[PDB]
């Protein structure tokens, strides 16, 4: 069957570039995502749905509404944005507890990572209080959306556990 | 009716922005329409290269607008080559956020003066049985 990953996290965490990357377009011209973008592709024989649903403080409320059928959440962190990390670790946990997301596989993309101030993933993996998550299997993957570095191996390892249930 | 009310209000909110049509293999824009693609007295029409017709791998995307909250809101592409199917694709999106503007795409995997000219794509939005716009584009390639 068709696998639907839904991608979330704060405005400007690079969500849209990070799908548009993936998929070999051109990320220069991206500008702030107010409603959802989806892509319907093939990827190793999987068919996905992938859900990139903008992450303005206005929008987020919204976000419940897509959570049926998730198999997989992909959250996207600004490695170098340190500021907001407390926020994103909020919003994080919030989804975690979610009925409609339980069971979904996590995949954690500490986005970024080809800036200077950017947070490692051990940082970054206790700034999210990723050890306390035990609903959820989970990987967090450090990549960068402007290079593609990265984003193939979080991706793959997501497709790998949600298949396997 | 108030209902009736509502529909119209779901109707004239909705927007076709843009359509496009890409190389798959490299993401390549091979053409995009714009401007009033949902405009009355005027056949939508698409100038496309014919190499197109070579690729094994084409993504459309399409961009659009609605002031007005959906919740069960789906679309139904159909390619046709005169009467035959060529393609149809299906979509549930279910719920559109108010005064939101949205992307959707999707990765679609006879020689050319018999299609040119001859190729429609429709495309049709429901918010569950109401029909909320109608689009048709025919194709001529190059
Ligand atoms: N240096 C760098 N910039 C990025 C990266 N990912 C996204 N950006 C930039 O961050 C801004 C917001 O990205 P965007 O994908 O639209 O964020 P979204 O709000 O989460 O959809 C844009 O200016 C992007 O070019 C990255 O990995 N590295
Ligand atoms: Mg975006």
């Amino acid at each position: 069957r068709e696998l639907r990953l839904l991608m979330l996290g704060l405005d400007n965490a690079g969500k849209t570039t990070i799908l548009k990357k993936f998929n070999g377009e051109d990320v220069d011209t991206i500008s702030p995502t107010l409603g959802f973008n989806i892509k319907t592709l093939e990827h190793r024989g999987f068919k996905l749905n992938i859900w990139d649903v903008g992450g303005q403080k206005s929008l987020r409320s919204y976000w419940r509404n897509y959570f049926e059928s998730t198999d997989g959440l992909i959250w996207v962190v600004d490695s170098a944005d340190r500021q907001r990390m407390q926020d994103c670790q909020r919003e994080l946990q919030s989804l975690l507890v979610e009925e409609r997301l339980a069971g979904a596989t996590l995949l954690i993309f500490a986005n970024k990572q080809d800036l200077p101030g950017a947070l490692s993933c051990n940082a970054i993996q206790e700034a999210l209080e990723l050890d306390s998550i035990r609903s959820h299997h989970w990987r967090i993957q450090g990549c960068s959306a402007v290079t593609g570095e990265d984003l193939l191996p979080g991706i793959d390892w997501l497709l790998d556990d949600i298949s396997s249930r | 009716s108030a209902k009736d009310e509502r529909a119209r209000e779901i109707l004239r909110g909705f927007k076709l922005n843009w359509m496009n049509l890409r190389d798959a293999e490299t993401g390549k824009i091979l053409w995009q329409g714009t401007e009033d693609l949902s405009v009355p007295g005027v056949e939508h029409e698409a100038r496309v290269p014919k190499k197109i017709l070579k690729c094994k791998a084409v993504s459309r995307e399409l961009n659009f607008s609605s002031t007005e909250q959906m919740e069960k809101f789906r679309l139904e592409q159909k390619v046709y080559f005169k009467g035959q199917c060529l393609e149809e694709w299906f979509f549930e999106f279910g719920f559109v956020i108010p005064n939101s503007t949205n992307t959707w795409q999707s990765l679609i995997e006879m020689p050319a003066s018999v299609l040119t000219g001859n190729v429609i794509i429709e495309t049709k939005f429901f918010d569950d049985d109401l029909l909320v716009s109608t689009s048709r584009v025919r194709l001529f390639y190059v």
